[PDB]
């Protein structure tokens, strides 16, 4: 219970501000996304599947 | 990018030899034994074919090594201890091992390994690829045959497998006797010296000492002979080995594999001399002179045809051998 | 997988089918034997190993498989047979001799065989307890002449083995039933029987034994009489403690019943002006009986019988009860130390069991102990608990507790320095046990005092030294008593954890930590077995041919607790120990003490700081699969937390340094952490250097490096008053009151005088020169002693 | 220094053990004094270098010799035969560095200034 917007996001900032590539970091987090994505639609549901990743 | 979670699924998408050919090189890479078992269960979940997949990681690295077996000259090279190439190929069958269904395999890479290494005389890492195959492997693929309702006998691949795993325990068996017994007659107990010019003290505490030795001498002779017996009924079940021989195929109806073949005819030349030189000098240095002699009928023996996987020159120097336990027993 | 009996037949069908021989077909039956066997198809394997012993006749495994197969169809002389055949073959076979006599004990004792079987296993295992039994079964049938040789078979197995219960047990039913009672009693009786009053079955046989004798000499005034009656109590007493630890509630009770019938049994041959050993043991048994009545009630509550709020006020009033008890006057009678030391060992006990439970259940109410007093200390409070321990199975007059005079109770709350003082006297009964060292330590830890552990190790191990020069050996021997303590506050801490995690759903009205015999075990079995091992090889309590074994286990673990490469230890009881031993060695008055205690605090902090940058990292801590202490993740170092654990670990090196007599590094040290704690300790050190110069006649140099000294103690004061004004949680922080700073600070205004009130010259603008070099804070390594004589140690503790 | 472990050990109610103790110290504070005054005998000069005067030293040897009793004037054991076993590891006299404080509770320093 209760209330998660604004702390969460300033600490995965924080994380990312401390590796030496933070673009490549970004793209790497998204890997098990969007396999997890794919996983969790089945194949009737490919255009939702299509928002998730525009979401990611 | 080290992201082994991910791997599994997008290899479930190329075509099966493939899939198979690229998750056992990605394998190969593997070293921790969590991280192997966390892949393989990726791969069933994933739909692979783990069997295929653990089948070919395996003969990968048994191929990786091209070593021409080598022309050994007759020097005793001491024991070449297990190199790092060495305990990968020991180190690959555990991902045959985990799964019990492919036991029979497990079997067939294991003895394929071991016949590397007897060739290049690494005693001590065949043992330790015979330890990786569990002691019920033998019971678990019958199991398994008699479980997929076949009224057939055992693939030929497999009941020849079998045997040839039996084959290498009865040679490994009669090598660690032969070890221990070789110990044991280099370790005799020391005769006490007497000192010219001893004491009454001296020679009392010389007399303890000589009943002392005795009683210790006994004992070890005793145990010499106990491990005399042990050595020698190891190696005869090498030498006598049952139903056609040691390193024989029983079931020709099998594809033929000529170097499989191969090596087993070039153990066969290698392990059966040197088992009959070990045997005969057992027999000699424990005074068994007789049973020294009787040594050639068993080589010269019809039923078993030893004497065609000697060399003319090892032939020369078994009977050379031979004339010197005969010359002992002329002495006596 | 189980392989069915189909699969293994199709197995064995095919593996006969290739074999080219009638005799190679029989050399696989082993094998399908060992197949069958594990299906349970043990007619089909006794068929494949017969097959197979007809080709190998001399093949010891094969017989000693079919004698098993024997065995499990109850066929005990087929099975006999095999074994007596595979022995033949293979004598090496020891345990083979052993199962053959026990199977011809099992068919037929009378026997000629046994006899012979049963000595040839007694040769072959000296001392064995199964040997032990089949003689005494064999001899049991004998009659009279049977009779003789089991007694002498039960002293040579007494005296290899006096510890034994079972074989104590039956020497007692042998005198009894010869009607040699006073024979029983003496046996009973006998000072090397202490170390059985762990085991219910003796102690209750004793009071059998001393219930019959007190019985059969009624009548007769013998003053050994009086000693049997208070052997008898102190063996009722230890029926009820047994019983309460090992027992139902139920047997409890009817346990507690028979004590308090034999105290009232007993009170009136005791009057109150009788200084007899009898009357002594019946007070301090009338305070146990108070204790583990408070126990019982308490163990009623843990069983859900009755709730927790309806007992613990009775159950207060009983340890109350209990604690009030006078010790036992020792007059040091020169001469015979054996038996009145013990009753105040035992006195000790109770005192601080009920003293601690005292105040456990208080859960700190101040005026708790006077209205238990006023609602309880009087007769109907009194019939109230006699309900609650006996139902309607007791009346007051039936009863001891009813008859007995609980109106004159003390408003006495315990004192911790007499607790302190209970504990270390109660050690001596338990002999290092770790359940009551771990129940102690958790006492304290819940009163927020940290436990004299120091004295408890030097009692338990007088002669282990303080501390070890070779922290990098894990050889056993090395033992210092700074590694028993980081043990024990380990264990006391992982155990107060894991009586939190267990509580968080539990009645407000329950103790924080139950009493011992209802407590469950506060320990790993781990953690018991390497105790257990490090007692046993010190206070040389192994067993003969053991102490291999128990090396084994001291060396692994040991490396544990000296945090040595792979450790698998948690950060938090690394920093648990450095605090600990931090608190401890900042305690002590010894310079050598100090040290030893700083140089290991430091030590762990050492190992820690490698641990705190990964978990800056945001990197996992290795975690064992079977840890010495368990990891609690409700205890996992936060990355806020690191920064002053950091800081904790550049106070106790600069401590560390300040103790070795490096002021000058010691100073620079605490000036750089920039926190109160290490004001506090800028500010001791500018007074002490301030007290070393004032002698009653200072040149003018001196002078003005006095004054130097007070005013930076002035000024690091102020800092902390500053600071304190600004943030009051900085008290918890504060190694001492803020009143001691205050009174400090207000006697170094006195003695600078009021004349320099207003001239600060700016205390930090002029020390901005010296650029980092990471100053290697190095033990030294052990070179060679070179004796240069020339620097007395300037630092006496004054 | 074995004068000082002699009167720690001296409570009028000594165990076997501590009694050994208290007797071995005192043979070994006698041994060191009269090592002082068989050097004195020899050299004069070392008065100059004693931190006390010699009559100091000679009245504690007297005194020891009183504790002692007359009943042990005729057994030295040979006072330095049996220390020959610990080879050369330079003894680092290190300072401590300034290692934060952790309290660890459980060594009463055992020296008050008597």
């Amino acid at each position: 219970l209760d209330s998660p917007s604004f702390t969460e996001d300033i600490t995965l900032s924080a994380v990312m501000l401390q590796e030496e590539d933070p673009g490549e970091a970004a793209t790497m987090s998204m890997y098990p996304d969007f396999l997890k994505s794919f996983l969790e639609h089945p194949s009737s549901a490919v255009f939702e599947l299509i928002e998730q990743y525009e979401a990611t | 990018e080290k992201q082994i979670e991910l791997i599994a699924f997008y290899v479930s998408h190329l075509p099966q030899e493939l899939a198979i050919s690229q998750y056992a090189v990605f394998l190969e890479n593997i070293t921790d034994p969590d991280q192997r078992q966390r892949c393989l269960e990726l791969a069933k979940e994933a739909g692979l074919d783990v069997a295929s997949i653990t089948k070919t990681v395996v003969e990968n690295t048994r191929k990786k090594d091209a070593g021409e077996f080598a022309h050994h000259d007759f020097a005793p090279a001491l024991d070449s201890g297990t190199s790092e190439e060495d305990r990968a190929k020991i180190d690959v069958i555990d991902w045959l091992v985990f799964d019990p269904a492919q036991r029979a395999e497990a079997l067939k890479q294991s003895n394929a390994i071991m016949r590397k290494f007897l060739a290049s005389k690494k005693h001590e890492a065949a043992k330790e690829v015979f330890a990786k195959i569990p002691q019920d492997s033998i019971a678990e693929i019958y199991s398994q045959w008699e479980e997929q309702a076949m009224d057939s006998a055992l693939p030929a691949e497999d009941d020849n497998a079998i045997r040839e795993h039996l084959c290498i325990r009865a040679y490994l068996e009669s090598h660690e006797a032969f070890n221990e017994w070789f110990k044991h007659i280099n370790s005799p107990p020391q005769k006490p010296t007497l000192v010219g010019q001893a004491s009454f003290t001296e020679k009392v505490a010389h007399e303890h000492k000589e009943k002392k030795y005795e009683m210790d001498f006994g004992i070890w002779k005793g145990h010499l002979d106990a491990l005399t017996s042990d050595v020698k009924e190891k190696i005869y079940n090498v030498l006598l080995f049952v139903d056609g021989g040691w390193m024989v195929d029983v079931r020709e109806d099998t594809e033929e594999d000529p170097e499989r073949s191969h090596q087993m005819v070039l153990l066969r030349r290698l392990c059966l001399p040197m088992m009959c030189f070990l045997l005969h000098t057992v027999l000699h240095n424990t005074k068994q002179y007789k049973d020294c002699l009787r040594l050639a009928d068993i080589v010269s023996s019809e039923n078993q045809k030893l004497y065609t996987v000697f060399s003319k020159t090892e032939m020369r120097n078994l009977l050379q051998k031979l004339r010197e336990s005969s010359l002992m027993l002329l002495d006596l | 997988m189980r392989r069915s009996k189909a699969e293994i037949q199709r197995y064995v069908e095919n593996a006969q089918n290739s074999a080219s021989s009638p005799r190679e077909k029989s050399m696989k039956g082993f094998l399908f034997a060992r197949l069958y066997y594990e299906a349970k198809e043990y007619e089909l394997a006794k068929r494949s190993v017969s097959s197979y012993i007809s080709v190998q006749e001399r093949d010891p495994k094969a017989h000693r498989f079919l004698g098993q197969l024997f065995e499990i169809e109850g066929n005990v002389e087929k099975a006999v047979g095999c074994y007596k055949r595979s022995l033949e073959l293979n004598p090496t076979q020891k345990d083979l001799t052993l199962r053959i006599a026990e199977l011809i004990c099992t068919l037929n004792i009378k026997d000629g065989r046994a006899e012979y079987w049963v000595e040839r296993a007694s040769k072959l295992f000296p001392g064995s307890p199964e040997i032990y039994r089949l003689k005494e079964q064999l001899l049991s049938s004998q009659g009279e002449a049977g009779w003789n040789q089991l007694f002498d078979l039960i002293q040579a197995e007494l005296f290899a083995r006096p510890n034994d219960v079972y074989v104590n047990l039956k020497l007692v039913d042998l005198f009894l039933s010869n009607q040699r009672l006073e024979e029983a009693v003496l046996h009973c009786l006998k000072p090397e029987r202490r170390a059985l009053r762990t085991d219910i079955e003796w102690c209750s046989c004793v009071v059998r034994v001393f219930k019959e004798y007190l019985a059969s000499k009624q009548g007769q005034k013998n003053t050994n009489m009086r000693m049997i009656t208070k052997e008898l109590l102190l063996a009722q007493c230890d029926v009820v403690f047994l019983t309460l630890s090992k027992k139902d509630v139920q047997k409890s009770k009817e346990a507690l019943e028979r004590f308090d019938q034999a105290l009232l049994s007993v009170k009136q041959s005791v009057s109150g002006t009788d200084a007899s050993d009898l009357s002594v043991t019946f007070y301090e048994m009338r305070g146990h009986y108070y204790m583990h009545a408070g126990t019982l009630l308490l163990k009623m509550a843990q069983s859900c019988e009755v709730q927790w709020k309806a007992l613990i006020e009775p159950a207060a009033l009983c340890y109350l009860l209990a604690y009030q008890v006078p010790k036992p006057k020792s007059k040091p009678v020169k001469g015979d130390d054996n038996g009145q030391g013990f009753l105040e060992e035992l006195a000790f006990d109770r005192q601080s069991k009920s003293g601690h439970l005292l105040l456990t259940l208080s859960h700190g109410k101040q005026n708790f102990i006077s209205e238990i007093i006023e609602t309880f200390a009087n007769q109907c409070g009194q019939s109230i608990l006699l309900k609650f321990l006996f139902e309607d199975n007791l009346s007051m007059q039936d009863s001891f507790m009813g008859s007995d005079d609980i109106s004159y109770v003390e408003n006495r709350v315990p004192d911790l320095s007499e607790l302190s003082q209970h504990d270390n006297g109660s050690l001596r009964i338990h002999n290092g046990d770790l359940q009551h060292l771990t129940w102690l330590g958790l006492q304290w830890h819940f009163l927020s005092t940290l436990p004299p552990l120091r004295k408890w190790l030097k009692q338990i191990f007088p002669r282990v030294p303080q501390e070890t020069s070779r922290l990098e050996s894990n050889i056993p021997e090395s033992i210092c008593l700074l590694d028993l303590e980081v043990f024990l506050l380990a264990v006391v801490q992982t155990s107060y954890l894991q009586l939190q995690d267990n509580n968080t759903t539990a009645d407000p009205n329950r103790p924080r930590c139950l009493p011992l015999p209802i407590c469950k075990q506060l320990f790993t079995d781990r953690q018991r077995s390497w105790w257990d091992a490090v007692y046993s090889l010190i206070t040389k309590k192994a067993l003969p041919g053991t102490s291999a074994k128990l090396r084994s286990v001291i060396q692994h673990d040991l490396t544990t607790l000296r945090a040595q490469e792979k450790h698998g230890l948690q950060p938090a009881v690394l920093v648990n120990w450095a605090r600990g031993l931090h608190k401890t060695g900042y305690s002590l008055n010894s310079f050598y003490d100090q040290k030893e205690y700083m140089g290991r605090c430091v030590h762990y902090w050492k190992k820690l700081l490698p641990l705190l940058d990964l978990v800056k990292q945001k990197k996992s801590i290795p975690e064992p699969v079977d840890p010495l202490f368990k990891h609690f993740h409700n205890k996992d170092i936060k990355v806020s937390e690191v920064k002053d654990l950091e800081d904790e670990a550049c106070i106790a090196f600069a401590t560390l340094d300040l103790v070795d007599g490096k002021t000058e590094d010691a100073i620079i040290a605490f000036e750089s952490v920039k926190n109160v704690v290490a004001y506090w300790n800028l500010a001791l050190i500018y007074q002490r250097k301030a007290e070393e110069i004032e002698n009653d006649c200072l040149p003018a140099e001196e002078q003005e490096e006095f004054q130097e000294c007070l005013l930076k103690c002035k000024g690091f004061l102020k800092m902390i008053c500053d600071e304190y004004s600004a943030y009051p949680s900085i008290a918890t922080s504060l190694p001492v009151p803020v009143e001691t700073v205050f009174e400090m600070l207000d006697s170094v205004k006195q003695s600078l005088g009021e004349a320099m009130d207003d001239h600060s010259p700016a205390f930090m603008e002029n020390h901005s020169v010296l650029t980092t070099s990471a100053i290697k804070h190095s033990t030294p390594s052990p070179t060679k002693l070179t004796i240069s004589p020339s620097k007395s140690a300037r630092f006496s503790p004054k």
